[PDB]
């Protein structure tokens, strides 16, 4: 919101990708890219 | 408080590739605490 102190996490956060990578049609060694898209409830897209 | 506890450097130059660290860096400060004598487990009365 607006009234929360600036908080930073201690370390990284994980999400599961093994199934989507294996069903893509490639193994771990191949080089790919990861894109992140934002969607706020305001009704717009923020800065990726 | 004016108690020294240690120091370390950071590598930085204006021609740096913007980067970030994925893990929490760890540093050892046990010895000055031991010298000060307040018990390490009951560290609930210190700050840095």
């Amino acid at each position: 919101g607006t009234a929360e102190m600036p908080w930073s996490f201690d370390r990284l956060y994980r999400y599961e990708i093994t199934e989507v990578l294996e069903k893509k049609g490639l193994s771990v060694d191949d080089a790919f890219t990861v894109k992140v898209e934002l969607r706020a409830l305001n009704g717009s897209i923020l800065s990726s | 408080c004016n108690h020294p506890a240690g120091s370390f450097s950071v590598l930085g130059g204006e021609t740096e590739m913007p980067f970030i660290f994925d893990r929490l860096y760890k540093y050892d400060i046990s010895d000055p605490v031991r010298k000060l004598g307040l018990k390490l487990d009951s560290a609930g009365d210190i700050d840095l």
